């Protein structure tokens, strides 16, 4: 969801983990707090059963 | 369970072991049915817990990577339904053999054209990113046709090209100890090409010498023979040295004088070989030579030319009586 | 065919190992979707980069193209690409926290089993044998190109708006996720088809370079206006299958 320089070696790369926690909340902003928030909340696609 | 993209290593016939490894590491072998010779190295997993070795999954992946005249060439990666063989393109001589083998003979215009593939070898994987980090006569192959090809990539990694930035942590243990640059065994994390160099002048001194010239028994030790022959390690011939933690904190003589090309006079003799030797025998990584300039030295183009590997060959005998038996009546 | 190796005509996506199965098409399609969302969810728990996540996702897509979601559950295989990805991608992860992640993902309500444990030592064994199978499936083709890379390199060429640069991103990350576009083609058309949409939402047109090229021909040369609009369609057609789409 946000742009990495690709020029980076591998090692380099920040890791993905989500600056704050992921809530629960369904809000335009919410459902795009991260690839998480936005493919389960926004999408409604889910692993679980 | 389908499998089309690792055949099994039954494709292949064992011939025989390639060396004193373990029970079955290296084999070599033939394609039954185009009887390509082939060298097949098992992945070794006796340490089992972070699954296939981060190890083997970067020398696949430089292997793979790497496609050069000088450098082994990996065919492909079998199985046996459990081991997984990664597949070689075999080389009948490792330099670490030839050169223990006093009975064969180097022209100096051989020894020319064996640095001079080893070199381009490594300009080749510098040039894609990748510090070789084993070197040492043993990984340096050489086939019956007489072309080299720097081998065994099981301790390689990518490195980054910056000049920019930040600075990058590499594993510091690594390089067999009597091939080890200095900056190494002082500690250093952000290392580059250079440690390979080195390791090729190391190699270049044993074309002539015929065994290690740095033989160090420990870390220690091995910083000792350095100062004894390239001399002490100071601020004076290596800027900021001096910053090293290890610095301090370890035995260095301080009254060493480099003495590389004294030593080596007996033995080497040609001037221009001398000069690369000690150009790649330089303390300070920034100043050691790299594999483009040391491909353009004097020695690479100066009489004797670089010649093939035929006469050095032919000296390579089949048996006893070969080697020990005059040449007459 | 060794570069063509891992790309498949519309007709062999179709003729799927799942579908061999009785899977059906859109069933498949979601099992995917599912597992990208699982690799995605462990991935930045275990905060591996962007490029790992991306990675795992690309194996789990070629993985499914030779085996069968019936008989390996995409929830299985999932943690052992990812486990693979962070290796290969530089920035490994114990095989124990990767074990923990998943279990939280897969279990949220019952508790990690005792690491001593048969049955923990069992899974411990099971995700380093699927690796195995993992690796073996895929011949041991580790590299990945992914379309992000393409796509900075473009958005930083026509000089995009920060936003314009970002939703290209986040499309790319889509692509990964929701579509088998990485199956079908290369990275830099990919690429494109990411730019192309998000210069639609932002109705915004990339000026054509003096008296020649348009803008995605600076990233490959093979692509067409016509294959844009068409992919651009058909990954519309897809976000509009999904789920949820039908403080
Ligand atoms: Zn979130
Ligand atoms: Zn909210």
């Amino acid at each position: 969801m946000e742009p990495v320089d690709p020029r980076l070696e591998p090692w380099k790369h920040p890791g993905s983990q989500p600056k704050t926690a992921c809530t629960n909340c369904y809000c335009k902003k919410c459902c795009f707090h991260c690839q998480v928030c936005f493919i389960t909340k926004a999408l409604g696609i889910s692993y679980g059963r | 369970v389908e499998c089309p993209f690792c055949d099994e290593v039954s494709k292949y016939e064992k011939l025989a072991k390639i060396g004193q490894g373990t029970f079955g590491e290296v084999f070599k072998a033939r394609h039954r049915k185009t009887g390509q010779k082939v060298a097949l190295k098992k992945v070794l997993m006796e340490n089992e817990k972070e699954g296939f070795p981060i190890t083997a999954l970067r020398e696949i992946k430089i292997l793979q990577l790497l496609k050069h005249e000088n450098v082994v060439n990996l065919i492909e990666i079998c199985r046996t339904k459990g081991s997984i063989y990664l597949v070689f393109d075999f080389c009948e001589h490792d330099l670490a053999g030839l050169l223990s083998n006093v009975l064969v003979k180097f022209t100096l215009s051989e020894i020319k054209r064996v640095m001079q593939m080893l070199l381009n070898g490594l300009y080749y994987i510098h040039r894609n990113k990748i510090l070789h980090r084993d070197m040492k006569a043993a990984n340096v192959l050489i086939t019956r046709d007489g072309v080299l090809k720097l081998a065994d990539f099981g301790l390689a990694r990518a490195f980054s090209l910056a000049k920019n930035s930040q600075p990058n942590r590499y594993t510091n243990r690594v390089v067999t100890l009597w091939y080890r640059p200095p900056e190494l065994l002082l500690g250093e994390r952000d290392y580059g090409p250079p440690i390979d160099l080195w390791g090729a002048g190391c190699i270049m001194a044993e074309m002539w010498t015929r065994s290690p010239i740095m033989q160090g028994n420990t870390e220690q030790h091995q910083l000792a023979l350095i100062s004894q022959l390239c001399g002490s390690i100071t601020p004076e011939v290596w800027p900021n040295v001096d910053n090293y933690e290890l610095y301090e904190k370890l035995e260095l003589v301080k009254g060493q004088k480099r003495k590389v090309k004294d030593r080596l006079k007996a033995y080497v003799r040609d001037p221009y070989a001398l000069d690369l030797i000690d150009k790649l025998l330089v303390l300070d990584p920034a100043q050691r030579i790299d594999s483009d300039d040391a491909l353009n030295h004097d020695f690479f183009w100066s009489d004797p030319m670089p010649s093939d590997l035929k006469g050095m060959l032919s000296t390579h005998l089949t048996s006893m009586f070969e080697y020990l038996a005059p040449p007459r009546r | 065919n060794n570069n063509k190796r891992w790309y498949f005509t519309r007709e062999q996506l179709e003729n799927s190992p799942s579908r061999r199965f009785g899977v059906d098409p859109d069933k498949e399609l979601s099992y995917r979707q599912q597992a990208a969302n699982l690799l995605q969810d462990m991935g930045q728990r275990l905060n591996v980069s962007q490029l790992t996540i991306n990675t795992a996702i690309v194996y789990m897509h070629r993985f499914y193209m030779i085996q069968s979601f019936t008989q390996f559950p995409g929830n299985s295989v999932a943690p052992a690409a990812l486990f693979l990805a962070a290796k290969v991608e530089e920035q490994p992860k114990k095989l124990e926290h990767v074990i923990k992640v998943a279990h939280t993902c897969l279990h949220p309500q019952e508790s990690l089993p005792d690491t001593r444990s048969e049955a923990y030592l069992q899974q411990v064994q099971d995700l380093v044998i699927l690796e195995s199978i993992i690796l073996q499936t895929l011949g041991f083709e580790l590299t990945i190109d992914h379309p992000h890379t393409h796509v900075v390199k473009c958005t930083q060429l026509v000089r995009a708006s920060k936003d314009l640069a970002q939703t290209s991103y986040f499309m790319a990350t889509n692509s990964l996720h929701l579509t088998t576009f990485s199956l079908q083609y290369t990275p830099p058309v990919v690429a494109c088809v990411c730019i192309h949409l998000a210069c639609k939402w932002s109705n915004w047109e990339i000026p054509v370079s003096t008296d020649g090229k348009h803008w995605w021909e600076y990233v490959d040369a093979t692509v067409t206006l016509e294959l844009l609009d068409e992919l651009t369609h058909e990954f519309l057609q897809i976000l509009e299958k999904t789920p949820n789409r039908l403080c």
